[PDB]
């Protein structure tokens, strides 16, 4: 969810028109996943959250990416400095599960926003 | 119920003795009393507490006359005489 | 001493000597409570030590109470409690 | 007959610990020192668990008539100085070592107690909002 | 402004799912009227054991069951993500942006995300 | 946290009303005085001085307009 | 007049010093922030000093007025550290009220503080030192 | 600005007896009173433990305005002072140092002597002594009488 | 909100306060009268919890662990509930400070992990060293 922030905001300014408002808010909505894991784990928002943005966004003098793009959200529970590599614990997510969850979650919020009126009756 | 009228005065007298009981000795508990005029005074002396307490109860005012004679005759024990008085009332 | 001498009396007055001895133990009990010490624990230590010894230590601590204070405290309390129980009613008088 | 019934339960399991607050006091003191070497919020949390272990000797002294306030300060005095195995006498209140009186307690009780009590307490606090239906 | 209050009704159940995903998650004890206690950590199973009042809540429940039937995994990812899309859209309602272009914006952003997977 | 919300809503309630006082197209405003008169001008400096405020954060915003 | 006693007056002393401590809670240290005092007239003031706030602080309570004279005692002599004194005295009242359920006598609580106060001064005097580190290091430099 | 900076310097150097501030007085005394409370006892040990733990509120609330976490700073500060008093009476030390302070500007733990925060001893002694004088008069009131 | 956790803490306190005097062979006993009007008096901590029938869902956890303590072991049925409840009281003020329950759980599990190795060190088990199968008993 954090890595998709840099790619979606890049396409926001590329598409002209009023669609820029929905594209920017679409990438910000992915910040709830790292914030939920950091808040429930007792970690400070002013500490872990700014380190997550700097993990996937760095200044590299070159066109080819380098360093480590695999740094995720760490639960901690004992102690740590910054974040750690996810490839050490080999925690991955299948594409079939992630891709299917996007289309379902998109149509779920679409139905709620499309309904401006609700009619009910007592039984 | 001629005695129940007196029993109501005995219970009210034991409440005053229990309040002064906590102030006995140098380590006793002080009492805060705010006068109607706005003066705020505090001390552990039992004679000064009952003097500014302005007790409206007729029987409870007898402890003030005893405390006045306690300081005028012996000079000490104004707090202990209130506790000893309430002990006989409880028995 | 008054607890043992209470058997020498007879009738209703004999029971008063038993309650009068317990009414005198409130003064030493309050002194133990206001000092932070355990209430009942210090009172039990008083009856234990005063049996063998007599007035023995506050003398080393320089604590001396004159006898007239302890005498007037009982005398004034006897007249104060008497003036209370003798009032059987009160009414507005002016 | 009384001597056989005591060693009977000790034959099934030979792993025993010193009872009467002995073992409970030694654990509470060591966890305070081990927490001092652990940085972070876990330092004050471990110290809270050591204080929670004092409720076991408390109720034992209160139900027997002893004063839990005085026995707690008198035991800790001799606990941190010299011999750390000093326990609490069940009959007469006084300081003493349960190792001399040969008073033992099975260790399997404390092992399952510390595991069950800590887990059951952590499960209740693990949820922020509980929604339970009625019927 | 019921469209704003409709998000608040889901927000009450949003914090329930925020305590599910992650190692801090915990099962919820539910006592049925028949005298049977069902205890499970899965949030999709809990939705069947909860009484739904507002009919708009059932929309997210029906979408959550789709994740369990087909792929069987990611039920917490669907409900939490769908609840956050309503919070970011609430600011656009107060801003004056119509909900029609908001729906069209998600369709363009969804096709761009699938190509990057 | 309720005190931080009251501090924001105190200064914003004054700012949201004067939003129509900006620019040459600024719309006129009408205040209701106890006297039969009224303030027909759209000048923000004259309107803010006649508005009675309660929360002290709005009082600090009035002193800033006098210096500006 | 009315007369109260028991555990009700002990709970009022904690609630009285709680609102007073919250006034000096955010003003502690140089990192503190200013606050405003609004009276019935409608005027106010802006200051970052917690000592001047306690002088104009209006609180009706027997224990609350004690801290008023305590704040003026430190200002007329030292003039600094008044904010830290109120915070210390506020926590001592909250922890002492919790000992009521433990059947702890208040005089023992007071006696325990007087014995610890005299022994704490001796421990503080052991770590006191004059100006040092003049050669090889710098001390007064980082102050300015 | 030089006269204002000199004012802080001349007031500190006026008293030859100074003490490092920033929480060094309250934190170092908290651990010392833990083992010292056993030497007294007799129902007074519980009052000393609550008196020592009541001093941790000063560094706690101080870190609130600095946006730093008050739970981590107070906890980690006790860990450093723990090993500082272990080798102190032995008159020998290697990695153990005293006077650990709290710097909220840079967000790190450094000595307040080198950091530039110094306070006189007279100010600290009279502040702690007068704080307990008002606490005694409050706890001794069991009754409130108002006409 | 946070009121659900506070309601769960006070649920275990009301059950603990009844079981506090029951610790020890000389401790107090709890009397429970079932709707059948059958009065039973016993010092067993497991029998007392079975007759309470607490509606609070999280309070049944202390009853479930008490039945397993009396079955697989048989000793410590009352002490496991008091220890679990007293540990809950120490964590009550930690909620108002904003500390999440994640680090609270990891802090206690760290002490228990160090306690298992501590109990084995404190417990003295000897067989062929300065003892035998007889002199030991």
């Amino acid at each position: 969810e954090i890595e998709l922030i840099s790619r979606i905001t890049k396409y926001g300014e590329r598409t002209p028109g009023l669609l820029q408002l929905a594209i920017k808010q679409f990438a910000v909505a992915f910040e709830v996943v790292p914030r939920t894991l950091a808040e429930t784990a007792g970690l400070d928002v002013n500490e872990v959250l700014p380190n997550l943005y700097a993990a996937h966004n760095v200044t590299e003098p070159g066109a080819v990416k380098t360093d480590h793009l695999y740094k995720g959200v760490d639960i901690d529970g004992e102690s740590d400095e910054g974040v750690k590599d996810i490839r050490e614990e080999n925690i991955y997510d299948m594409l079939a599960t992630k891709k299917f969850a996007i289309n379902v979650a998109t149509e779920a919020a679409t139905t709620v926003l499309s309904i401006d009126q609700i009619i009910m009756a007592k039984k | 119920k001629p005695q129940e009228v007196r029993k109501a005065n005995i219970i009210a007298a034991r409440s005053v003795a229990d309040a002064i009981r906590t102030s006995l000795g140098p380590k006793g508990m002080d009492k805060m009393i705010k006068t109607s005029r706005g003066e705020i005074i505090i001390s552990n002396d039992g004679h000064t507490i009952l003097k500014q307490m302005a007790i409206l109860h007729p029987v409870a005012r007898m402890l003030v006359e005893v405390s006045a004679a306690q300081d005028s005759e012996a000079g000490d024990g104004t707090t202990s005489v209130v506790i000893l008085t309430g002990a006989l009332l409880g028995a | 001493r008054l607890s043992k001498e209470a058997r020498s009396m007879e009738g209703v007055q004999a029971f008063i000597w038993q309650e009068f001895a317990s009414a005198l133990e409130v003064i030493p009990t309050t002194l133990a409570e206001n000092a932070g010490l355990n209430s009942i624990k210090v009172v039990t230590e008083l009856r234990s030590k005063h049996e063998n010894g007599e007035l023995n230590n506050t003398y080393e601590e320089h604590i001396l109470q004159p006898v007239l204070v302890s005498t007037s405290a009982i005398t004034l309390a006897s007249e104060c409690v008497k003036s209370i129980l003798r009032i059987d009613d009160i009414a507005f008088s002016r | 007959h009384d001597a056989i019934m005591i060693v009977k339960r000790a034959l099934q399991n030979k792993l025993i610990v010193a009872g009467g607050g002995a073992t409970e006091m030694e654990v509470s003191k060591c966890l305070r020192d081990y927490s001092k070497t652990i940085a972070g919020k876990q330092q004050m949390i471990i110290n809270a668990f050591a204080k929670a272990l004092e409720v076991i000797p408390r109720q034992l002294c209160e139900n027997a008539g002893f004063d839990a306030i005085e026995i707690l300060n008198k035991l800790r005095l001799a606990h941190s100085k010299g011999e750390k195995w000093y326990g609490v006498v069940f009959e007469t209140e006084n300081i003493g070592d349960n190792f001399a009186k040969f008073v033992w307690e099975p260790a399997l009780v404390k092992i399952n107690a510390l595991n069950s009590a800590t887990e059951a307490t952590n499960l209740i606090l693990s949820v922020d909002e509980t929604i339970t239906n009625k019927g | 402004g019921q469209i704003i209050k409709s998000i608040a009704a889901i927000r009450e159940l949003h914090q329930m799912c925020l305590t599910s995903m992650g190692p801090c998650g915990r099962n919820k004890i539910i006592v049925n009227h028949l005298g049977k206690i069902i205890i499970t950590n899965d949030a999709a199973t809990m939705l069947r054991e909860l009484d739904i009042v507002h009919p708009a809540v059932k929309v997210l429940v029906m979408a959550t069951e789709q994740q369990k039937i087909d792929m069987g995994d990611g039920t917490n990812l669907v409900m939490i993500l769908a609840g956050e899309l309503l919070n970011v859209s609430e600011k656009l309602i107060s801003m004056g942006l119509s909900a029609v272009e908001i729906i069209q914006g998600y369709n363009m952003a969804r096709k761009f995300t699938l190509k990057e997977l | 946290r309720q005190a931080q919300i009251s501090n924001i809503t105190a200064a914003k309630a004054v700012a949201d009303v004067i939003r129509t006082c900006l620019g040459p197209k600024a719309m006129l405003k009408m205040l209701l005085d106890p006297m039969g008169g009224l303030v027909l001008t759209n000048d923000g400096h004259a309107i803010l001085r006649e508005i009675d405020v309660a929360h002290p954060a709005a009082k600090s915003m009035l002193e800033l307009s006098r210096t500006q | 007049g009315e007369k109260i006693s028991g555990d009700d007056i002990r709970n009022q002393n904690v609630l009285a010093t709680m609102a007073v401590a919250n006034v000096v809670k955010s003003s502690l240290g140089p990192v503190g922030l200013d606050k405003m005092l609004v009276d019935d007239i409608g005027d106010f003031t802006v200051t970052n000093d917690g000592a001047t706030i306690l002088s104009l602080l209006d609180v009706q309570h027997p224990a609350g007025k004690i801290l008023v004279e305590l704040a003026q005692q430190q200002d007329r002599e030292i003039g600094d550290g008044t904010t830290s004194v109120v915070i210390i005295a506020s926590e001592l009242l909250k922890r002492a009220n919790e000992l009521v359920k433990n059947k702890i006598h208040p005089t023992t609580i007071i006696t325990g503080f007087r014995v610890a106060l005299r022994e704490a001064i001796r421990f503080i005097n052991e770590v006191l030192s004059t100006s040092v580190d003049t050669l090889g290091k710098e001390t007064l430099i980082n102050i300015a | 600005s030089l006269h204002d900076s000199l004012s802080v310097v001349k007031r500190t150097l006026e008293s030859g007896n100074v003490v490092p501030g920033g929480g060094c007085v309250e934190a170092a005394l908290n651990i010392y009173l833990d083992n010292f409370a056993t030497t007294v006892g007799s129902r007074e040990q519980l009052a000393i433990a609550e008196f020592a733990a009541a001093l941790l509120i000063i560094p706690k609330t101080l870190a609130v305005n600095a946006a730093k976490d008050s739970s981590e700073l107070v906890a980690k500060l006790r860990s450093y002072h723990a090993a500082s008093q272990m080798a102190k009476p032995e008159d020998v030390k290697r990695r153990s140092y005293r006077n650990y302070g709290l710097d909220l500007i840079r967000g790190k733990i450094v000595d307040e002597i080198h950091a530039g925060v110094l306070e006189p001893t007279i100010s600290k002694v009279k502040s702690l002594k007068s704080a307990l004088e008002a606490c005694v008069a409050i706890l001794r009131i069991d009754t409130m009488i108002t006409v | 909100g946070k009121g659900q956790i506070i309601s769960n803490i006070n649920a275990c306190v009301a059950v603990q306060e009844a079981l506090k005097p029951t610790l020890g062979p000389l401790g107090s006993d709890i009397l429970i009268v079932t709707s059948n009007q059958k009065t039973t008096i016993s010092n067993d901590g497991a029998t007392i919890l079975k007759l309470l029938d607490v509606v609070h869902p999280a309070a049944k956890t202390l009853v479930d662990i008490s039945r397993a303590q009396d079955a697989e072991v048989g000793d410590g049925t009352t002490s496991v509930t008091i220890l679990a409840g007293e540990l809950m009281k120490e964590a009550k003020p930690f909620l108002e400070e904003g500390i999440s329950s994640h680090l609270i759980m990891k802090g206690y599990r760290k002490a228990v992990s160090l306690a298992v190795e501590k109990i084995n060190e404190l417990a003295v088990d000897i067989t062929s060293e300065k003892s035998s199968g007889r002199e030991l008993l």
